[PDB]
């Protein structure tokens, strides 16, 4: 198959990685405005350059022990369809083109979560980076409830 | 630093839109490739700089127990 | 010259984000400071007051005849009398009256409930009619005229009008409050209510729905005003007043903490400072406030909304007094930044189930302002 | 949704009364001086951003079908050519394509001139065609496509073209310039000229006048710009291009002393600045200045004019090459402030024997900047 | 200095490419204009670094002045 | 200052009772506004006589060490 | 500073052929639009210089006439 | 001198342009001519200027050695 393109990050001081089109722009975490009653997984809203952007928490999402604004600084905006959201992540590394030959399936046991969700581990020299399917995820966590 | 780091940052966010213009963009991602080198090559220089500090501080610690003995001598 | 409709939504969406870009400019232009104060406020007066013609302008455009709604209503009329064994006449006066193509979509499903109204429970059958003395016709007049930068279309029918003495003693059996003390206008005010408005039959919300709230909401939805005048014998007049507009809602800004909520305009009755004195603890551990010899229930802002208050229970904030139907209540909050018209944005996917605040608004350089609606946080207090 | 003309008139007045606005709220802001230059800057940017997708918008809710006046020619060419003694049959290309309202008012008497000018002159009798060996029914084709923010509307024959040789030996008996030395190009901007278009019959002026001085008038008051590209016995091809825009006129603007003058830039050849050897005081009296070897009479600014100059009679200023018809000539001014696209703004009744002058503009804070028409200018040089 | 100067020549080069890739080119021009706004930055810096080290060498100048007027006393 | 803030919040329900009688509201609406701006130079001119009073007591505070010195030189 | 003025100018009439090349005449554009900046930037550069060498020139005048008085001294 | 060499930066990209213009880059190519004419007389002038100055302070220094010579005597 032809070549996927990935734009790499860090969460919970590991590795990641998601779709480059997806991907709108990269910005510095500033403080989050706070709306009551809110299911985990939303931090709340932010305003960019006029426009009014969810900010969604990916390090409880993972089960990452990480502090708020104090070990994640960065800020990964993503558009699917009519809906802009960004993830708050620790950090991005580069962009990278993967074959589907260097993608290995996720260690991951549950069913969908290492299917689905996990698309895999990309394999560069021996380094692994988390491949997650980012449009799958927030079509179906965001809705299960 | 601050600003060679903010120059990496730009210079890879800048790679994202030469690859979405495509066969547009093909000129520009060169470009993009020196300015991720020359962001490089300015935080090597701000160190060279850091160094000779370091050396030239160094001398005035040094010089700070020169100039007692030259208070005593 | 004719256009696609969605082309004239998206010059006002855009002259929109031009208020919005000039807001931006005045926000950074008084932190800047300017040194020649005058030039400055001639020079974003001039703006403004070419951005005001350039929208009157705009509207100006967007102005399609009342014709086009009225022309349809005397085959759904004389089929709908027939239907519902009446004899009643159509009278259509202003139908040359101009207003914006997306009031003319949004009216008919409201105005359609109101001829409804007049067809079904309004106009008496003939016989009946004859039996009190007045025409077996029906007379049922659509009326639109233009007023002072709105649109008035009333809807009047000379019916049997709303039997007050029923709406009271319905209203005393629930046990909403005592009848001598209800107005005409909480009255009114009551037939828009959401539990005293309800349809028979249970069905899913449509903007096509059955109903006085669905009305009142459709009508809230284009910005507007809408009122209710009878007497028993004469008939009923409901009124209806557009503005030129997007949705855009008349509110009272108010803020807890620093967190900032809207209340619509049209259901705050008045506010006042609250003195110890008339702040009575009568028994079921729900605080009451006196407004002219009335008892109240009071409500603290931050705690129904469960938001952080500033650490004040002493007595120096503003009470807000709210009504839902004829029910009224106190609503305390630390300040007032007062009246506004404020441009209505959704809440979107993640408020999906949030009862309490229906949209929300986006003030100075991005600050989210919550828009309360207040017969579900009458509901929420209840809960 | 159908509106008025006048009214989508008023917005393009009204977004034009905004860019005013806003370059006075720039000049303005540059005289304040605000310490954030970048804020400023980027507020600045995002303003003038939002103007122009402003504008965009405006101009394509104005947009409407080229079929509306294409669908009008065939009977007229079919008549025309009847009458003139023509088999000719006509195609007609783009008439989806897509133009502003008044584009389509005012393309109409300079198009049907085109068309005259090809069923009576550039298609021969069908006897004569059939002689010169091509099909005896002639081909008028009429092209209409959407050429990079402009229509680009293009009339082409399968005539006999315009004779060249004619052209030059008419210049040459008039004594206009050496026939050796005018270039195609220079031909075909001597087809434009005014006394070289004139029609037979004399009467009053008109925008439904008759001639191609009229014709590249027309074209000029809709902003747009218009070519001649011809071969002879193949046929001519007119190319007018219209942009998305107002009464706005592409200049060069020019000052002696503070005089503001604009010279249309359709109408500038090149600009440089002259030497000394080069100025020649030929015999007459009149000055002469040498380009590429070419002599050609090179007139002061002020002097034309009858204003104020600065006291310089030594060479320094800036020369302006200009050419009405095919006639080139030199005019000398103190400093060029560069190409501009300016709003053509109207003379009126105090200046309504001025030969010069065709219209003016308005810059900064209220200065006043003269627009040049050029062949009246080379003929005030010559009376 | 040089690095800087050499960074403003790539924006001038990103600026011609964004320019000859017309409404593609949109996002180059402002990589083009940051960039330029960065080595600005950068070339100001130096010559604060460069006056606050003149101002640093006249004072080890004058302390060798007061060193060698101790050494004649 | 107190007094100022009732007068503050008295304007603001006097402008939802002006917007409530519309066209018969609108010469009230101008007085509640002037009302508003009075409210606010009552409470600017009370927090002046408050920086007034907090220097006048310091004053005090001098002349009293001053006065207490007077007694012990 | 003569230089820098016909600099200048040839900007401009460079500016209105790139103009009438439209869309391939926009990287010349940028050219074009550069040149006319550092002509301008070279104008402000002579009359520095100029002013330092009036400064330098008043200068040796204060010399001369402090050698004179070194020579009646 | 740097905008000098700046400007011949310039002229080659204006080269470049009339090159990528072919046919219809003839006047582009002018332009680029005295441009790159204008560069190389100002590159020149730029060497002789600061060659005078040289010489120039090389006469400061010979005339302050003639002081201190005098001084020293």
């Amino acid at each position: 198959p032809s070549g996927q393109e990935f734009l790499v990050f860090t969460l919970g001081d590991e590795e990641y990685g998601i779709d480059i089109l997806k991907v709108q722009e990269i910005r510095g975490y500033d403080q989050v405005t706070r709306i009551a009653n809110t299911p985990a997984f939303i931090k709340g809203v932010t305003n960019l350059r006029g426009v009014i952007v969810p900010i969604v928490d990916l390090r409880i999402k993972f089960s990452q022990v990480d502090v708020d604004y104090n070990d994640n600084t960065v800020v990964i905006v993503l558009n699917l369809g009519q809906r802009v959201v960004g993830i708050v992540v620790d950090g991005v590394s580069d962009v990278l083109s993967l074959t589907a030959e260097q993608i290995r399936p996720a260690p991951e046991f549950a069913v969908t979560l290492s299917t689905e969700y996990l698309t895999g581990l990309g394999a560069l020299g021996d380094r692994m980076l988390i491949l997650v399917n980012i449009e799958k995820l927030l079509n179906s966590e965001e809705m299960a409830l | 630093d601050g600003i060679a780091f903010q120059t990496n940052i730009l210079a890879l966010n800048a790679a994202v839109e030469a690859a979405r213009a495509g066969e547009q963009g093909r000129g520009f991602a060169v470009v993009a490739g020196e300015v991720r080198n020359l962001a490089q090559r300015s935080a090597q220089a701000a160190r060279e700089i850091k160094s000779l500090i370091e050396d030239s501080v160094g001398k005035v610690d040094v010089g700070s127990t020169l100039v007692e003995s030259a208070g005593e001598t | 010259i004719r256009v696609a409709v969605e082309k004239v939504d998206q010059l006002i969406n855009l002259v929109g984000e031009l208020v919005i870009t000039q807001s931006m400019l005045a926000q950074r232009s008084s932190e800047l400071d300017p040194v020649n104060h005058g030039d400055l406020i001639t020079s974003m007066g001039q703006l403004q007051r070419n951005a005001r013609d350039l929208q009157e302008s705009v509207m100006s455009i967007r102005m399609m005849p009342m014709e086009y709604v009225f022309s349809r209503y005397p085959r759904l009329v004389r089929d709908l009398a027939g239907k519902l064994g009446k004899q009643v006449e159509l009278t259509l006066v202003g139908s040359s009256t101009e207003l914006d193509k997306s009031l003319i979509e949004r009216i008919i499903d409201p105005l359609t409930h109101l001829v409804r109204n007049s067809l079904d429970h309004g106009i008496e059958l003939p016989e009946k009619r004859l039996a009190a003395g007045k025409n077996s016709v029906g007379n049922l007049i659509l009326s639109a005229e233009h007023q002072g930068g709105n649109i008035c279309i009333e809807v009047t029918d000379d019916g049997a009008g709303l039997n007050r003495e029923r709406i009271l003693a319905k209203a005393a059996s629930q046990g909403l409050t005592v009848s001598e003390n209800m107005s005409d206008d909480e009255v009114a005010m009551l037939i828009f209510a959401p539990g005293f408005s309800t349809a028979e039959q249970v069905t899913d919300v449509s903007g096509r729905g059955v109903g006085m709230d669905v009305v009142k909401r459709n009508i809230q939805k284009m910005g507007g005003h809408v009122e209710i005048q009878s007497k028993q014998g004469t008939g009923t007049t409901i009124r209806i007043l557009l503005p030129l507009t997007l949705a855009i809602l008349d509110g009272m800004s108010v803020r807890v903490a620093d967190e900032v909520f809207i209340l619509p305009l049209n259901a705050v009755m008045e506010s006042l400072q609250p003195r110890e004195a008339d702040l009575h603890p009568l028994a079921g551990g729900e605080r009451v406030l006196e407004v002219r010899g009335e008892y109240l229930p009071i409500v603290e802002l931050w705690k129904v909304f469960n938001v952080a208050g500033a650490k004040t229970e002493a007595t120096q904030g503003i009470v807000v007094i709210l009504q839902s139907g004829g029910r009224r209540y106190a609503l305390l909050v630390d300040q007032l930044i007062g009246q506004h018209q404020v441009v209505v944005k959704n809440l979107e996917s993640n408020y999906r189930k949030v009862p309490g605040i229906s949209a929300a608004t986006i003030l100075g350089d991005g600050s989210v302002a919550l828009i309360v609606d207040v017969s579900a946080l009458q509901a929420i207090n209840r809960e």
